[PDB]
RNA sequence: AGCAGUAGCAAGGAG
RNA sequence: CUCCUGCU
């Protein structure tokens, strides 16, 4: 006998037997060993959508500039997708836009723009992902990157004063000035470097793969900026921010219900609909910086005076960025016993060691290699500008040509739903071919293997399979429900925090919330080794367990990491489990858990199992001992500032001065208003004055 | 304030990245500022609509829904890393003291006696048959001394390989010589295979009831107010008591037992050998028990990244005839007989070599989670049912609801098997669970690609006229990512089956 | 005379000599950007560390003196608690905790820590007096609001309370005076007969001020009365295909 | 050998 | 010959 599970699906709909279609129970697809030809790939791939040869000589960089805008080599293979962007075309996009909503409508926009944007602090910078530090060639997080570069302002010239956005971009271009910048290498030594590789550098951008995507066969490579291109982006991505909050045809599931029920109402007595979901295909590789500068040159045509000179820098950083080329490859005899390593340098020089492929994407690149990266000047990789191109979507879905026959739709990211109103076939081919037209013009490669579409909904939007009534949820990640492994007080409380948020925005009906409530718990008991009293586990901690029972009287009080049973419901997610069991506990019991005069918490939820492990042993055996030595004394420099501050962790502790004078200043404030009204003693005075005293001329020396 | 600091460099970096018709910003500011639209707009487009050669492909006329390409080559060999069909396990009431993998080890070693495991040097078939001889003698004198280190000789070091890798030479020497160690790089990609038909005889296996009972150790149940708690707690009580009976959860309770002990010892103890159990623990007429399947040897992980690939070694324990077909990467030795009460059968030891890795340990260890998908897609089926009845029937739509599973081998066109609603669940604890099993590429793309069929299948079902652009393109890139693994290729055989079957009403497919 | 402390430790750690280039360089906000410097990557798997660190024997960092002065070497039967291997911070393990859990001294502390999470306390109250009935199996959805979850009775907005701690706790260098002062300022003249003389620290008070005085808003699917004691049940009275509510007072 | 899947691991580094 | 690791 034969079986098939996809025979469900004979008599049901697919808004139900589609999470059986997810294989998210699995392992999720890792990279291995170097990162070099998906960038070769990306880079090759994206010079070979060129559609171009004509090449621009550069003074600034040694290398060649090929323009992308305006230049095109129309090949009669068409259906292959394009890389240039007619301006006069999406200029005119863009005054057909702005005419369909108000008349002051960038104005109103960008003027709230540049209202969020005087009244920033630079700390904002700290909070995001992993970037490339340029002094030691490494990836690191933000406010170390950020650290080592306000490290260089303040060692090549001068000190920093600026504590603000503004005054720090205009500290970055000052920079740009300088004829020679100084900085600390690896054990500090202090090295200098000049000024085309400073350029050359604040241009870097690195490449590596894309680790755990389900989706994909063939692997993909992200790309990470560095420090001086990421506050410009975020100004522009607060400016298309505003822009995309304010329009109200981008993106989740009420808006599609307006516009379907809506344009149901536009239909006349012979028109009807027909939906399509496509997927507009290398996204990464069609959207070049230009058009946004001309873009932003019309949104801030109209603006100001600074903000028109400040959103016009992040386009060119993205029209003459460099990037890395992974660390190279290796070689091996016909033995395979000996495998040399060839990293991105000598890549020139061992050219001839290659495959066929390699040899392919390399002599295809050449004529841009600089001697660690290569030179892009067209693409938008991953990592950047995600709420600009859909701006961009928004007005290839706001089209007017003028038979009423036209569309309408939604879009994201790279995923869109389109909504067609016409009469006949032979004219639903003419109105698409026209939205194949001006996407095709517009820089936009829809992809003709992954679109489709009916009369009704029955559509595909960010993994949302809408049906003629019902919705589809989106399918979640099962290993979020355990992502703490901190602590056995805050490791159940926040799955019950994770099984809430994905009960109220998603459907996640009750017995699957029961189910992974009790499967956390088993989980949680696996890994803290610890079970409850009438189980048979005889282990080191169950023992104290199994023979101090009989003076706990009320059995039902103790907690789950102590030997507990499970009292929290589907009815109260929201509350820990140590209150629950504090209207129960015994009194020597609740006497002696709470106690916080103990080992562990000295040296959210209520901390009376909070203990610290042991690090990791790296952290003073590799050649970095060092930056141990950095955490340390930049603790104990914390630790003094906080001992000042009776409370500083509440309030950004904003100031330009310096934090030591201000130390002074405020222990001779509390000094004389703790004195008048206070102490009065004439030896505690004199001699923490002395102290003050010798210690500013130590400071001063 | 409302002035940028205007720098040098950067006022000629910004004039030479402009476009071509424009000489600087200013040019092109002052263009941009002063830019009126016009109606050649629709020249330019209806110019882009004549040079472009692309129709659309309706379904009514031209259905070329053709079932997708299975590889005819060579069947595909059985890749999981343990046995799950062909498994043979010994039993003894369980100690509560003696619970530690060594003392099970020890325990079993005296308990399943060892002494008349004697073994012929060579095998029915395979490739190596001397090193497992003595490796399997040697391990058995180890589990003889009570001690689990296995010491250094040939067959170990040449089983779990030691020294078996490149001398990776930085490119600071290199002494290059004339014509000699010519060195170069070479790829190839992936080896295909072809359908397996053993896999619907595992898949009937797996979700048949086995008598032992419960085998995933699952936690209490929390109290029940007045509310809905009576609703997802019944559903717990018989879900759970459906799917605690049958072999996938004998399957994940020994990944979790087993992947976990090996797990812990690649923790404490890298660069050295230990010798690790293969076995379970199950109730049996109420007494606690507990299984051995096999033994598995660890291969010195010393796992710097999430991969590292360290070597497994499993000796297996079996009572059926071997296959060349099937059971191909194995070097299938013997036993002896087991006296098993309904004569005393034969009983035959199993060897493979194979790898795990530090990523691949997380996702089988903590495969519990799978009665998530299972209990949500049966609870979306009773909530949409009640939910469109608007009525609390909802245990005795438990029984009275048949599911359309299992069409026949001979015959397909409408021939199905309707089953009750907890074996559909078995059903779907055993289809989550491969998918838990075989995760590669393969499946991700597939599954993507099955899901866009599905769309068209859906399309089908309410005559909705659906059209699709290119098929070619789809028809490449679907067949690109079927090539070796043997759940791909199944789920791509049962697609074709599900437009066989779904093509006896609908006219949107082929034969 | 903890000025004269403050003091002790300001000249020693003005008598180094690289941290004189680390102090008096910078900036007040660069404290912020002093105090991360976790130059480990992402901690993408806590939870596999943390089964390695409990796998062990000796996992856990914990002093020395409370443990030496209360606890016992080894328990009854081969339980090890104690290492000697390393400042004088003594690693131990979690069978110690239990142990302090079972057979340690206890310190009379129920009526602090029941008056600072007086929130939870609060939504136990008012859990533990609700009453149910059946249910529905209907059909139900409404678009998503942002909604104000929690019973306040204060409802500021997340700007006076940042200004009322700084304005409660510490007045020394607390704010630029605004004209948000005088009714929340007679609110000072009640706040401080409150939280003057207490054994609670700092933190843990400008924690519990933040919780009793916040109405939580977030944006969140909701349906029927938009009242907030309904609110934070919300993902219990209602899901898609089914609806519970009998609530009469 | 094997794990693999478009290139890596099957230990490495220093004194 | 020894030491060190376990995301660098």
């Amino acid at each position: 006998m034969e079986i098939n599970p996809y025979l469900l699906m004979l008599n049901n709909d697919i808004t139900s037997m589609i999470s059986l279609t997810y294989p998210y129970t699995g392992a999720p697809p890792m990279s291995h060993g170097t990162s070099t030809k998906y960038s070769m790939e990306t880079v090759s791939r994206t010079y070979s959508y060129s559609r171009t040869k004509k090449e621009v000589p550069s003074g600034i960089f040694p290398i060649e500039r090929r323009k992308f805008c305006n230049t095109i080599e129309d090949k009669e293979n068409l259906e292959k997708p394009n890389g240039n962007v007619d301006i006069n075309f999406m200029l005119s996009l863009a005054e057909m836009l702005e005419e369909k909503m108000g008349k002051g409508f960038f104005k109103f926009c960008a003027n709230e723009a540049e209202a969020e944007i005087l009244k920033m602090h630079f700390s904002k910078l700290t909070e995001g992902r992993q970037t490339y530090d340029w002094t030691s060639e490494r990836n690191m997080p933000a406010a170390t990157a950020l650290q080592l570069t306000v490290d260089a302002i303040q060692e090549t010239q001068g000190t920093f004063k600026g504590t603000t956005m503004v005054e720090y971009c205009n500290k970055i271009l000052e920079m740009m000035d300088w004829p020679e910048v100084k900085f600390k290498k690896v054990t500090l030594m202090i090295t200098k470097i000049g000024r085309e590789e400073f350029i050359k550098r604040i241009c870097t951008i690195n490449t590596m793969a894309k680790d755990g995507e389900r989706g994909k066969y063939k692997r993909r490579a992200i790309a990470t900026p560095g420090m001086g291109i990421r506050p410009f982006s975020k100004i522009v991505e607060t400016l298309a921010q505003k822009i995309c909050e304010r329009l109200a045809e981008s993106g989740k599931k009420a808006k599609l219900k307006t516009t379907v029920s809506s344009t149901n109402s536009k239909l006349q007595e012979g028109q009807f609909m027909v939906n399509i979901t496509g997927d507009n295909s290398k996204w990464n590789e069609c959207q070049q910086p230009e058009a946004y500068l001309a873009m932003l040159a019309y949104i801030t045509k109209d603006s100001s005076n600074l903000m028109k000179d400040l959103c016009s820098v992040a386009p060119t950083l993205f029209c003459n960025k460099y990037v890395k080329m992974g660390q190279g490859f290796r070689a091996k005899n016909k033995r395979k016993t000996k495998e040399i390593v060839i990293p991105a340098k000598k890549m020139k020089e061992r050219k001839e060691l290659m495959n066929a492929e390699w040899r392919d994407l390399f002599e295809t690149i050449e004529p841009y290699m600089d001697g660690e990266c290569c030179f892009l000047g067209g693409g938008m990789l991953m990592g950047m500008f995600n709420m600009l191109s859909t701006v961009f979507g928004v007005m290839t879905l706001n089209y007017r040509e003028e038979r009423n026959c036209y569309w309408t739709g939604l879009q994201s990211s790279d995923d869109f739903v389109l909504f067609c109103i016409s009469r006949t076939w032979p004219e639903m081919e003419m109105t698409i071919l026209k939205f194949i037209a001006v996407c095709k013009l517009m820089g936009i490669n829809m992809s003709l293997e992954k679109s489709y579409g009916c009369l009704p909904e029955l559509f595909e939007f960010t993994s949302m399979f809408f049906s003629g009534d019902f919705v589809s949820n989106i399918a979640l990640e099962l290993p979020a429900f355990t992502t703490a492994g901190m602590n056995e007080g805050t490791d159940f409380t926040a799955a019950m925090s994770v099984i809430r948020t994905n009960m109220i925005n998603n459907g996640l009906s009750p017995g699957t919330a029961l189910m992974a409530l009790r499967i956390c718990l088993q989980e949680f008991r696996a890994t803290y080794r610890v079970h409850p009293y009438d189980s048979g586990v005889k282990n080191h901690r169950m023992k104290i367990i199994r023979k101090f029972i009989e003076t706990i009287e009320n059995k039902d009080g103790l907690l789950i990491s102590d030997g507990g049973k499970l009292m929290n419901n589907i009815s109260s997610l929201h509350i820990p489990e140590e209150i629950l069991k504090e209207d129960l506990m015994d009194p020597s019991y609740r006497n002696r858990v709470f106690n916080p005069r103990n080992p562990f918490t000295q040296f959210a939820v209520v901390s009376t199992h909070s203990f610290r492990t042991r690090s990791n042993r790296t952290l003073l055996n590799t050649d970095m001992r060092a930056m141990a030595l950095e955490e340390k004394r930049y603790q104990v420099v914390c630790n003094m500032y906080r001992s000042v501050f009776e409370s500083a962790d509440v309030n950004t502790p904003i100031g330009s001065m310096s934090m030591g004078e201000a130390i002074e200043a405020k222990i001779l404030d509390r000094a004389r208003t703790q004195f008048e009204n206070g102490i009065i003693g004439g030896e505690e005075y004199s001699e923490i004055k002395r102290l003050i005293e010798d210690a500013k001329r130590q400071r001063l020396s | 304030e409302l002035e940028m600091y205007k720098s040098k460099l950067f006022i000629a970096m910004r004039d030479e990245s402009v476009p071509l018709p424009y000489i600087n910003y200013e040019h092109l500011r002052t263009r941009c500022e002063t830019f009126k639209r016009n109606q050649a707009e629709c020249e330019a487009k209806v110019a882009d609509v004549a040079s472009r050669l692309k129709i659309k492909l309706e379904h009514l006329e031209e259905n070329k829904l053709r079932p997708l390409e299975i590889p005819k080559e060579k069947e595909a060999p059985y890749t999981h890393k343990f046995l799950m069909k062909d498994a043979w396990f010994f039993a003894k009431p369980h100690d509560s003291e003696r619970a530690q993998p060594q003392q099970i080890l020890y325990d079993f070693f005296e308990a399943a006696n060892m002494g008349f495991m004697t073994t012929s040097p060579k095998p029915i078939f395979g490739k190596q048959g001397l090193m497992y001889h003595s490796l399997w003698g040697q391990t058995k004198r180890a589990i003889k001394d009570k001690r689990n280190e296995l010491e250094p000789s040939e067959q170990r070091d040449f089983l779990c390989g030691i020294g078996r890798a490149s001398k990776k030479i930085q490119e600071d020497k290199w002494q290059e010589s004339r014509e000699e160690e010519f060195k170069q790089e070479e790829t190839k990609g992936a080896a295909k295979r072809g359908f397996p038909t053993w896999f619907n005889e595992e898949w009937l296996w797996a979700m048949r009831d086995s008598k032992i009972g419960d085998w995933i150790p699952m936690a209490e149940m929390p109290p029940c107010k007045n509310e809905m708690e009576d609703y997802a707690k019944k559903m717990c009580e018989e879900l759970e008591s459906k799917i605690q009976g049958t072999n996938c959860a004998r399957e994940m309770s020994k990944l979790i037992h087993t992947i976990g002990s090996l797990h812990t010892e690649c923790r404490n103890f890298p660069g050295k050998v230990k010798i690790v159990p293969i076995y379970c623990r199950g109730t049996l007429r109420g007494e606690s028990t507990d299984c051995l399947f096999g033994i598995a040897i660890k291969g010195k992980s010393h796992l710097n990244k999430d991969d590292g690939m360290y070597t497994v070694v499993t000796f297996e324990f079996s009572t059926e005839e071997p296959n060349p077909s099937k059971h191909e990467k194995y070097t299938v030795f013997e036993a002896g007989t087991v006296p098993v009460e309904a004569k005393e059968k034969k009983l035959f030891l199993y060897c493979r070599t194979t790898g795990m890795s530090k990523l691949k340990n997380d996702w089988f260890s903590k495969c519990r989670r799978c009665l998530i998908p299972t209990m949500e897609t049966v609870e979306q089926i009773v909530l949409k049912e009640c939910a469109l009845k608007e009525e609390n029937r909802v245990s005795e739509m438990l029984e009275n609801k048949r599911a359309w599973i299992a069409h026949e081998n001979g015959e397909n066109l409408t021939r199905l098997v309707s089953t009750k609603l907890k074996d559909l669940c078995r059903m779907l604890i055993v289809t989550q669970f491969y998918y838990c099993i075989y995760n590669d590429n393969q499946l991700e793309g597939f599954c993507n690609e099955q899901k866009k069929f599905l769309m068209f299948l859906q399309a089908d079902k309410d005559s909705k006229s659906a059209f699709t652009f290119n098929q070619k393109g789809l028809y490449e890139k679907i067949e690109e990512c079927i090539v070796s693994n043997p759940l791909c290729i199944f789920l791509a055989d049962r697609l074709n089956k599900l437009f066989l079957v779904a093509k006896s009403n609908g006219a949107k497919y082929f034969e | 005379s903890l000025l004269l402390t403050l003091a002790k430790e300001y000249a020693n750690l003005t008598k180094d000599k690289k941290s004189c280039k680390l102090l008096s360089q910078g900036t007040v906000s660069s404290y912020t950007t002093f105090k991360k410097w976790t130059t480990s990557r992402k901690e993408k798997n806590p939870s596999l560390r943390m089964r390695w660190a409990m796998g062990s024997k000796f996992p856990i960092m914990a002093n020395r003196e409370i443990l030496e002065e209360a606890g016992i070497p080894e328990q009854w039967e081969g339980i090890d608690l104690w290492s000697k291997k390393d400042l004088g911070m003594v690693l131990a393990s979690p069978a110690a905790i239990t142990y302090w859990n079972f057979c340690g001294p206890g310190v009379d502390n129920s009526s602090v820590i029941k008056d600072v999470y007086k929130a939870k306390f609060m939504k136990k109250e008012r859990w533990r007096e609700t009453l149910w009935g059946p249910m529905n199996f209907e059909l139900v959805g409404k678009q998503r609001r942002v909604v104000e979850t929690q019973p306040v009775e204060i409802k500021l907005n997340q700007k006076e309370i940042k200004e009322l701690t700084m304005w409660v706790l510490f007045e020394d260098e607390a704010n630029l005076a605004s004209k948000f002062i005088q009714e929340n300022f007679s609110l000072v003249l009640s706040l401080r007969e409150l939280y003057k003389g207490k054994a609670v620290n700092k933190d843990v008070a400008a924690f519990m001020i933040a919780h009793q005085f916040s109405p939580e808003k977030r944006f969140l699917p909701t349906f029927g009365p938009i009242r907030p004691e309904r609110m934070e049940l919300l993902h219990c009275l209602g899901g898609d295909f089914w609806k519970i509510e009998a609530v009469t007072a």
